[PDB]
């Protein structure tokens, strides 16, 4: 069934995410897919660059960018606070659904497993991984991923939080001003215990 | 309802309107380096009396960097006071220890997590090379290759190369300083011999002898009806000259 | 459905695992989640330290600890032999179920894919991965994972085996006596072919 | 249900794959498992060596081998073009099913997410990972994995493509002529957006 | 229907039959280093007239390696023309620069992806050690430790060690070459003095003097009824000998 | 049913009771470094005659470490016999080869998998520095910088510095040993000349000459009615002294 997936869709025509502070409007395409897998959620996440400034991050040595995702009590995306400006919905072929979201709270990371402001359980709120950047010379550049589930709230509305940080610190930059085209990260898959329906 | 209230810990979401209608809601969020703690509200609604309902930034708490343990034979001093966002950590090593790494670390924020600029520095033991070799003189611990903190060496001139001996100019004992450099400059072993001081219409009163070397003190007294022009006390300097110059007794 | 998951639950009040030989009673909390994904099993595993001795492993340079899991012919956990002292059950919100386990043999690693005592197929019985430890200075410490499926039996009762080994060999220890608090490993997800229902 | 899986089966008696150009007949056993997970596919892939020449690749320093998988418009494997010479089918215990394949197009990588010959979207067609080789001295040897989804077509029949490349470039070879036995890679799991049913 | 047609870009799938029946289908696939572009067909069916239907390899396009940007103070020259599969890339550094890395890179195919053999080379600045020390002579920039490209040094002999001065043999000015070696061999500072040239039945016409050093030119003219045996012009060489040898005037 | 039986390969699960009831079951498991092979039972039930049913540890088999291939120009010797758990592997290099790495490897168990302590060592070729330079003497292969195993050098003294030549004390030929050190100490080239041996009431019988050098043998015979006090045979030592000392013929 299509109700087991909560996604952004496949390659949206326009940019749906404002990933960096310096940007005034939407800078990139955030491809996020949340699939219900028993008591866990298969989280599939990657970015496709749109703006000139975001694509030019491949010309720098030390770079870090975070995709902030905030959700309310019912498990609905808070677009005004989150990096993603388009709300998530069910599978409709290769696009998002139009109607109501069946058990949005079910796709949310558990507060029991990933608590808020509990310093004695801080370590449990973190997930680390690696994705790759296909450079102009067709070689893979490794990018570090820092995932924070819940832990920090920004206001009275934020009941569920997901933070994904892509970063790299190397001696040589992935690309140069003449070789750089589009900043595209390889799909990263992480696992977390889901909140009840 | 006019412009919404401004807070030090929380910032307004969206552009503020010059005028608001009755029932309009405005939301706030904790600033960069601040986190929310329940149950206090971070939003306000305009009441029937055209005013904003009571709201405070007391729910937003400051994000802090991890506790830096004092480095071995050194110290970590928070220049701004705490571990709060936007503050720095200064490092000073103890007496006889030098810093290896970053002297200053800044409290940064990377993906809503407070993290320091880098790894804390190490305070390594101060070691210095042998003292300078002087002509016509030798120092203690001559065969020692490496010297540690406060290790002192005493200089002494070679035996007399004839009727006049070698004079030691400056401090004889020098030690290894905090900046891996010797405390004072190496002394000189030079043959210092001053000329016989003779004052016309004046008599010598102190420091009697036929030969005068380094730091030799001689005093003079003028005869009846004669005034002293200069200083009565004269000391032989390092360059074999009387400092102040030899006085003269002038007639009244 | 809840029957597709076989787990330990979410953050049990008391320690449910005796991971090390030196311990007399339960030393840590083993969070194990087995989700049926077609012909495969999504195995989600991580540890939360309880005892002082287990939390103090972060002060050492060379450390290795194994979580032994033994199962009978019907696919039920043998608590007296296994490191985990509490039997696994279905999803009941954020806790374990009380009743019967539906097709326990289905969550077990296949004997056809992962044989017992077959030296000419030894290489097939191994799975390797990496998890991370969130240190006191908020940096991630990588920990090597060695997973052995079936291969070795301890007695006539052990029909299905799962062995998870967390290890590290570095020049500098993750923490010191004053910085060390709780040994928590990041969630590790591995895949294996499941035995028939 | 068994229809959610499209696999090669578990350890086939005879070699079902001709992975290298130098081989005249089938050289190894390709274990491929494709499980439908919402809008994604859980792809489980590893190789078990059969021929003497393929098992002897462990004696060399610089080695690279690709498993080419080609599919038609309906999502059926083209055995005459692909490295795998036996067609994929549903789960039947620990073996493949005999009958018709329910929605074969559903297991295929999406042309919308992974396009063909689109140079401005080239970076999106790549997936990178790591598997391990259990050496004779019982140490794990890391092997780089390069996965290309769709991107390149070979003829008018190839509508869906999956290319898996196992490679290593080290100073010391994994094994020697006397220590080498069988080339077995650890199971690798990758994720991709699936085409519509 | 006889053997199926052969193409340069696409190859037949399976072994070809010597004879085919009416309706039989044969399929082709793009060769190694070639990719398919729709909609043109890559298969043919034998028609009722026992011939193969029209088919072309126009759908198969050549696989190309990534564009190599010219190295700083050097150039990337495609020896075979393009970036196509099976071609190579040659690297040549500019005047006063040497190559570090691989001079040649080959366009390879690894997992249906066109990739170069390795990373492109770097053209580093040419630097050379001081020029050779010569006996009885000195050069300019004597205290300079490291010399860069085109840096020239002029050699000059020491003052006269008596009545005859030191003669300079060869080029005085030498520069740092492209191969990190000095352009020419270091000159010689040797005392060159030739014997007084005297020709029987002949008179000297040019280069008058009592002493003859390096490169000294002397001309001779024979007396009445005498022919010259050799060359009239004689030059003193580096080994203090007349080259060509001293002429002789023989009687007619 | 009393205490359950004890086995060398398998251990009892849980604390043993001093007394058991009829029907009570006790289970065993293979010890650390042992694995189970079916179908033999690893459990026993107490029968009606208050005794335990027959059970054996024959199902538990010893865990073994991987086979270590003999290192090039060396050998791997299992000190305890096999590759079993708790055993060690010793490494000895062949004649003219030295060990690099761990001499001893222990069979360990990490996550129920038998693995060795580390990587096996390498036996590198034995090479030694030039032999010691001796005063008044020279050796063969004087310009050779590096010497390999069994390479021998012969020492020879310089020509006579007057009427007496240089004497060679010790072995002339020395070779490169197994411990990268020269087999024997370098010989001495010293002028060895002994005093003329004269015995009162005794006559010389062998080794006639005017000069006596190193290792010179002289024999003595006493006259009629005289006994020898010491040894008849005397040899000149390295320190120009007769060893044993010059004999004396004493009257009877
Ligand atoms: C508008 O303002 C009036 C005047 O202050 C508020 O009425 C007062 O409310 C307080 C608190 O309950 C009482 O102690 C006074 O007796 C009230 N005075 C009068 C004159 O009414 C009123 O509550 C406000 N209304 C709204 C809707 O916010
Ligand atoms: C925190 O303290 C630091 C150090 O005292 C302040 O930085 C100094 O600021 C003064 C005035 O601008 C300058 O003259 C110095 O050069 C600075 N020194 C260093 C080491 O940065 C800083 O402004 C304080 N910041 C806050 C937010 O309290
Ligand atoms: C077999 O060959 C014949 C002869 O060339 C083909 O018939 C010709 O087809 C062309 C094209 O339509 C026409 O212009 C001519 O008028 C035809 N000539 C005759 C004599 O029939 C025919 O199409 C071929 N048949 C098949 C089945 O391929
Ligand atoms: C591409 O060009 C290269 C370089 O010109 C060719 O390689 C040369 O081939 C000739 C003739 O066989 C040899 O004499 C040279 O030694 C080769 N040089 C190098 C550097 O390889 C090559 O054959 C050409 N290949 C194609 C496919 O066009
Ligand atoms: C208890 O012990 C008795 C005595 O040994 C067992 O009976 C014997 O069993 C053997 C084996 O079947 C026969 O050969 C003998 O004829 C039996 N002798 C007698 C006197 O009965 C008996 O089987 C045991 N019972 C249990 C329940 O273990
Ligand atoms: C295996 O053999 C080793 C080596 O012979 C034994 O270790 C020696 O034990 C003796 C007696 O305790 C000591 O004196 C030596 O110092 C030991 N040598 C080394 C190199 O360890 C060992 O005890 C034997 N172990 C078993 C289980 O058979």
């Amino acid at each position: 069934d299509n109700i087991n997936t909560l996604w952004t869709g496949v390659n949206p025509t326009e940019a749906n995410c404002q990933i960096m502070n310096s940007s005034e409007s939407n800078d990139c395409k955030l491809i996020l897919t949340l699939v219900k897998t028993g008591a866990l959620v298969t989280a599939f996440v990657y970015v496709i660059g749109v703006s000139n400034n975001f694509n030019m991050l491949t010309t720098h040595r030390n770079i870090n960018f975070t995709a902030e995702l905030f959700f309310d009590s019912t498990g609905n995306l808070l677009t005004r606070l989150s990096s993603l400006k388009t709300p998530l919905n069910h599978k409709s072929g290769q696009n998002m659904a139009t109607g109501a979201i069946t058990n949005a709270k079910g796709f949310m990371p558990s507060t029991t497993a990933y608590p808020f402001n509990d310093n004695s359980r801080e370590k449990e709120n973190y997930i680390y991984g690696t994705c790759y950047y296909t450079a102009s010379d067709r070689t893979a550049f490794p990018i570090d991923i820092s995932v924070m589930l819940n832990r920090r709230a920004i206001n009275d509305e934020t009941s569920y939080c997901i933070r994904i940080t892509w970063s790299w610190n190397t001696g040589d930059a992935p690309e140069v001003q003449t070789s750089a085209t589009t900043l595209v990260t390889s799909p990263f898959t992480f696992y977390y215990i889901r909140e009840d329906d | 309802c006019e412009e919404p209230p401004t807070f030090e810990a929380m910032e307004l979401i969206g552009k503020p309107k010059p005028y608001y209608e009755i029932g309009e809601r405005v939301d706030y969020k904790c600033k960069k380096g601040y986190f929310y703690i329940p149950p206090l509200a971070t939003h306000t609604i305009c009441d029937r009396n055209h005013t904003w309902l009571p709201v405070s930034d007391d729910a937003c708490y400051r994000e802090t960097c991890p506790y830096i343990r004092d480095p071995l034979n050194g110290q970590a001093v928070p220049a701004n006071g705490t571990y709060e966002f936007g503050y720095q950590m200064h490092f000073i090593c103890n007496e006889g220890y030098y810093l290896i790494g970053e002297e200053i670390l800044y409290c940064e924020l990377k993906g809503s997590v407070a993290i320091w600029s880098g790894k804390p520095p190490i305070c390594e033991k101060v070691l210095c090379t042998p003292p300078p070799k002087i002509k016509n003189g030798k120092h203690t611990f001559s065969e020692v290759e490496v010297f540690e903190y406060l290790d002192a060496v005493t200089y002494s001139c070679d035996p007399a190369p004839g009727p006049d001996p070698f004079s030691l100019i400056g401090e004889s004992t020098i030690y290894c300083g905090d900046n891996s450099v010797w405390s004072r400059a190496a002394p000189e072993c030079k043959v210092v011999k001053c000329r016989f001081p003779v004052v016309e219409n004046g008599k010598q009163i102190s420091g009697f002898g036929k030969k005068f070397y380094y730091k030799a003190t001689v005093m003079f007294e003028c005869d009846k009806g004669f005034y002293l022009d200069g200083s009565d006390t004269i000391v032989c300097d390092s360059n074999s000259t009387w400092d102040p110059p030899v006085p003269k007794c002038l007639k009244v």
